[PDB]
RNA sequence: CCUUGUCGGUUAAAUGCCGACCUGCAUGAAUGGCGUAACGAGGUCCCCACUGUCCCCGGCUGGGGCCCGGCGAAACCUCUGC
RNA sequence: GGGAGUAGCAGCAUAGCCGGGUGAGAAUCCCGGCCGCCGUAGGGGCCAGGGUUCCACGGCAAUGUUCGUCAGCCGUGGGUUAGUCGGUCCUAACCCGACCCGUAACUCGGCGUCGGGGAAAGGGAAACGGGUUUAUAUUCCCGUACCGCGGUGGUAGGUGCGGCAACGCAAGCCCGAGGGGUGACGCCUCGGGGUAGGCGGACCGGUCCACAAGGCCGGCUAAGCGUAUAAGCCCGGGGAGUGCCGUAAUGGCGAGAACCGGGUGAAAGCGCGAAUGGCCUCCCGUAAGGGGGGUUCCGCCGAUCCCUGGGGCCCGUGAAAAGCCCCUCGGGAACGAUCCACCGCGACCGUACCGAGAACCGACACUGGUGCCCCUGGGUGAGAAGCCUAAGGCGUGUCGGGGGAAACCCAGCCGAGGGAACUCGGCAAAUUGGCCCCGUAACUUCGGGAGAAGGGGUGCCUGCGGGUGUGUAACCCGCAGGUCGCAGUGACUAGGGGGGCCCGACUGUUUAGUAAAAACACAGGUCCCAGCUAGCCCGAAAGGGUUUGUACUGGGGCCGACGCCUGCCCAGUG
RNA sequence: GGCAGGGUGAAGUCCCUCAACAGAGGGAUGGAGGCCCGCUAGGGGUGCUGGCGUGCAAUUCGCUCCCGUGACCCCGGGCUAG
């Protein structure tokens, strides 16, 4: 094993070959899930992936179709209600 | 002879230097330039532990989105509104000039000359007391028992510093003391000079004893000021 | 609670002496219990760090003492500043 | 010399060099073989072979296991580790309490327990006075639950 | 595999080309007066300066 | 102790490498200067009167 | 210091160890005084068990030493040598 | 020159014998067989360092502790192929330059501003399997893919929908600004879901075994593309306290539980890739080469490998930036993609081999060090222990041959009777030893002492019961009976105990190479200076350390856990 | 970047029974510690005053002994100079 693979940021895997060799494969680690700005809750409808995995996806498969996708539904309803209540006069 | 530890500290080496790169930023007031008489308003976002402050800090978002750090007062919540300026109200966490703070009020983070940013009563658990007000000066009792006069335009914050009572629980272990002193790289462990050799200390020698008074004049040169420096008295009472 | 005299200081056995063990046990037994929230009024407040306290139900987060959420000087400052 | 043929044949046949065989009546033909073509030809013919692996049977161990399953070789003279090491401490409790809770839910679904009794039995089992399902059932019988 | 700077590689190549004995026709042409040169070197006795 | 065994820890990175201006192995790799010619520390050459190196290189009398 | 101080206990037999007595040449209170459970490859005395430590030494194993073939130095050296 | 044809070529891994061959010549080189050693390293992979030691052919003047036909030696010729592996890019601690101040001056010293460097194990676009060479291969060839940039033609869209909702969708182009997330993080402990690897049974071929019974070998499937649940978190309905619901455990609920449905969401597995590819075996002339077959199922254990969730600790809080995704806003044109298909292009350097009881450092082919840095089948067994063994490697920890061939030395085994009479001193050696049950003192900081002490038992065979589990699957816990030996943790593994005194409270550190301690440190006690342009310190100055700091703080002394205590003297020196 | 395996069992969280003016007993869960055993790896260097002492070695070898989740061990990049 090279020193760059002796790093533990590579999550090795043991894999058997058609010719029967049992080589070792290395991969990089997956980033964590998106979180809400204020509440800190995990967001739904947003998948985990590295830039490689996320750039082979269209836009509408990377966030929900509703306003303020950076927030959770509770926070979104709050900000909408506040906007509409400020927009009375 | 050979040098002392306090002489080696002056040269400024890694063995004696503070690891400020580990710390949250510096804590200063907004300048008077922007606060001629504007009386800005802010909201607390988060409260944070600082490794170089002996007290917790709080992050505050202001008028223009600017985020500043403050020394946190005891009782402050996340989501509070704090005010800075002359017409601010009298409430824990608000900053006012000493000319608008009545006698008998508890205060912290006071400026020496206006615009400084905060110098006195910053430490965890401390507070100062306003004693008298006048046209030439305001007078304040400090946590050392000293009464000091400030210009009445010097700014200060109302309340008490958070984080008091650290010293009611003992440190129990050399290892805990190691970690505490490594956080801020204080010289630890400490040697005794009466157990050094003569080249190393004014004390020192095979027979382990100070052979002359420990009290040393204020006018003695560096390399010699060890023991009780310019002591008015000694002993218990 | 198997012990008669010792508490949280049973972790390090016959070491470090009686006065010190007693003090540590007392402070920790006062700290680790739950406390009343200044917002919702329920006994759900725990310590997060040195000087930072948090309620588990409502999510209130405030700054306080090192080992107890309040201090005597804080109490007196609250009273004096409320009056005047 | 013949080291070249040995290593090349070991690479081609996916084995160790100490497992290759060269016929001693043909060392001249094997020395005349310098190319991998020649070496593959000689392998095809049968001048260079790969011996089989040697084995190490397990048939004594099979018999020991069968006898132990029927009850031999497990007396106070064969144990070297502690009892808590041979059977766990927390694992026993895990399996016990999981069995108990499974059985209680099964009974409550079949209709022989109401919520009050289910709850009191749940609390008893958490407190840890049963230690097996037969003891649970005996307690239920000697009280008036069934 | 094993990482080298390029100028270093070139200096090593030169040091390798340098290490051989005097040809035979030079000895013939000099009548056995030139037989060696001062840059013979074995990899396990005298080290280079890297 | 202090002799034969510590000599085994000379497989780290070298203290000096070859200099581009001087030619020889005296360039301090961590400080960024040469100990023989001054490259990286001075435009001018290192040249002391108590030294014999440059005189030897030019076959000069001391 | 005189000193193997005197008394008692431990031995068949005690310049030892433990306990006391004060005549402290020249003890003594944060150059800390007196105690102390737990801990120590620290120093010291005794008991049980155990033994080639010893009475008193004996037999066996392997590697050297000895012989044969091969390679082949050094310290040191006035000349010599009852 | 004498020493001397002498010492050394032993000790830590005691290894060779038989047959055949080559060659002038063989204890020492090659082939086969027998016998051996290592086996959580003497095996496999690969940094730094070395630099051609790599490969083939041909040699034996010197080298190799002996010989040598051998060789890391000598000579002659050869050998390292990348859009995807690494460097280049970002920043960390930190450094440099210009200006600026100081210096008699500088190649010297320094704050701040601007700019630039700084990681081949930190962050960070993109490839897998098979074959090919004397020596290279994720680099060459075959097959099957991917990334960026730039284009060609169409399409969604501009000018569109389904769902109460959570959400599901191909869901417009070009410049700039702002915001959010990600990148992005400590230590300890536990659960769940999987995988590598292993074990058992059946079947198919081959092989070993006096028959039989039986044993051993093989029975394969990469990236990529397409497909879902678990946990956790959410959306609707629902409407609860003598309470219900749940976990390995902590727990949850009118600030909205049970219960009923749904959404989102990992590692994996499944399918295509892909079966005249790889492995095994069977038949005739043997030079190319011919033909045929098999590639099946069930059941267990299971990681220190992968994913996912909880809990506990801090007077201690465990990086940043580039890059990438999304939303909003402003300004433009009327066209036009983050979707489908096709084409083109992709620079520079590294790439051989060792990686250590012979390729590194130590003057050596040195029992040392660097590197144990990453990884390892079966049995017994708590076990990565010791012992035996498979794979793989070696017989090069590079001098051999003789022997009743002594004395003496080094490393080991046994010794009648006595049992420390030895010696400064029980030095050394011996005794005990694993597991289950019984039983356990003084003293104590009530935590300990404590495995105190001391005592009894243990093998093999024939059966009977229990626990979890669907299990005549697997892993564990007890009982009775019969029988053999001097001896049943039979080898390997594996504590001698107790009672007093001095010192030091404890864990820790120390005179590299004659001192490991009663010496140092330690928590803790007490004293001193200082309100910041301070106190203490560096410097020739400019400036600077403590300071991204402010008396619960910074600096300076002495004593030294804990318990009871700490008396008199201010004439002298300060 | 690393540290096999095993033991003891602090806080925290509870259960059962008789009861009852009081109380008295008995069972679990949980996994802390500058804790314990341990030639796991790794680190150190007590005694034999052993071998060697022109050595394998200008500080090594063997047996015995000590620490081994922490004030621990080690690596790459940096700083302090008579
Ligand atoms: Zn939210
Ligand atoms: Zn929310
Ligand atoms: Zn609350
Ligand atoms: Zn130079």
């Amino acid at each position: 094993m090279k020193p760059m693979y002796r790093s533990r940021s590579w999550r090795r895997k043991y894999v058997r070959t058609p010719g029967g060799r049992t080589v070792i494969h290395f991969e990089r680690r997956k980033p964590k899930v998106a979180h809400c700005a204020m509440c800190g809750r995990p967001l739904n409808g947003v998948p985990r992936g590295r830039p490689s995995e996320l750039r082979k996806l269209p836009k509408t498969k990377k966030r929900p179709e509703r306003p303020y996708p950076n927030l959770c539904p509770s926070c979104m309803r709050k900000v909408m209600k506040a906007q509409v209540r400020a927009s009375i006069t | 002879g050979k040098s002392l530890i306090q002489q080696r500290r002056g040269k400024g080496t890694t063995t004696f230097r503070a690891p400020s790169h580990r710390y949250r930023g510096a804590v200063r007031y907004v300048p008077l330039n922007l606060v001629q008489e504007r009386t800005l308003r802010g909201v607390v976002e988060e409260i944070l532990h600082d490794p170089g402050r002996t007290a917790p800090v709080a992050r505050v978002k202001f008028e223009d989105g600017t985020k500043k750090l403050i020394i946190a007062p005891e009782g402050v919540l996340v989501g509070q509104e704090i005010y800075i300026g002359p017409e601010a109200p009298i409430a824990i966490g608000n900053t006012l000039p000493l000319a608008k703070i009545p006698e008998g009020t508890y205060v912290y983070d006071i400026e020496g000359v206006p615009g400084d940013g905060g110098k006195y009563v910053r430490a965890g658990g401390t507070y100062a007391l306003v004693v008298s007000r006048e046209k030439d000066k305001v007078i304040v009792q400090l946590p050392s028992g000293e009464l000091k006069a400030f210009n009445p335009m010097c700014r200060a914050t109302i309340g008490v510093v958070a984080g008091g009572g650290r010293l009611e629980k003992p440190i129990v272990k050399a290892g805990k003391a190691y970690y505490i002193a490594k956080a801020r790289n204080r010289f630890w462990p400490k040697p005794r000079g009466v157990k050094m050799n003569a080249v190393n200390h004014p004390h020192g020698g095979k027979e382990h004893h100070i052979g002359r008074p420990s009290t040393v004049s204020r006018r003695a040169p560096p390399g010699r000021k060890v023991g009780h420096i310019a002591a008015r008295r000694t002993g218990r009472r | 609670g198997r012990t008669t005299k010792v508490g949280s200081a049973g972790r390090f056995g016959p070491r470090y002496g009686l006065k010190i063990r007693r003090r540590v046990a007392a402070v920790e037994a006062r700290m680790k219990q739950k406390h009343v929230c200044p917002v919702c009024g329920r006994k759900a407040v725990r310590r997060i760090s040195t000087g930072i306290w948090q309620c588990q139900k409502c999510g209130a987060t405030f700054a306080g003492g090192a080992y107890l959420p309040t201090t005597p000087a804080g109490k007196v400052a609250k009273r004096v500043t409320a009056s005047k | 010399m013949l080291k070249t043929q040995r290593r090349i044949a070991a690479e081609l046949l996916k084995c160790g060099e100490n497992r290759i065989w060269i016929d001693p009546e043909r060392i001249e033909d094997v020395a005349a073989a310098i190319t991998r073509e020649d070496i593959k030809r000689l392998i095809h013919d049968g001048v260079i072979k790969k011996k089989p692996i040697k084995g190490q049977s397990r048939a004594r161990a099979r018999a020991f296991q069968e006898a132990r399953k029927k009850g031999r070789h497990r007396g106070p003279g064969s144990k070297k580790g502690k009892k808590t090491a041979r059977m766990g401490k927390k694992e026993v409790w895990m399996m016990t309490i999981r069995a108990l809770r499974k059985e209680l839910r099964k009974l409550k679904a079949e209709g022989k327990l109401d919520a009050h009794t289910y709850r009191r039995l749940y609390i008893r089992a958490k407190g840890g006075q049963f230690k097996n399902k037969r003891q649970l059932y005996m307690f239920m019988q000697e009280h008036g639950i069934l | 595999a094993r990482n080298k700077p390029f100028a270093k590689k070139l200096r090593l190549a030169k040091a390798a080309k340098q290490n051989r004995r005097v040809p035979v026709w030079v000895i013939v042409k000099t009548n056995r007066k030139v037989i060696t040169h001062p840059k013979r070197r074995h990899w396990r006795r005298t080290k280079l300066k890297e | 102790g202090a002799g034969t065994a510590p000599k085994g820890k000379r497989n780290r990175t070298p203290t000096h490498i070859r200099c581009r201006r001087c030619g020889r192995r005296a360039f301090n790799v961590k400080k960024g200067y040469c100990a023989a010619c001054g490259f990286g520390r001075s435009r001018r050459m290192r040249k002391y009167s108590w030294s014999h190196k440059w005189r030897k290189k030019r076959n000069l009398s001391y």
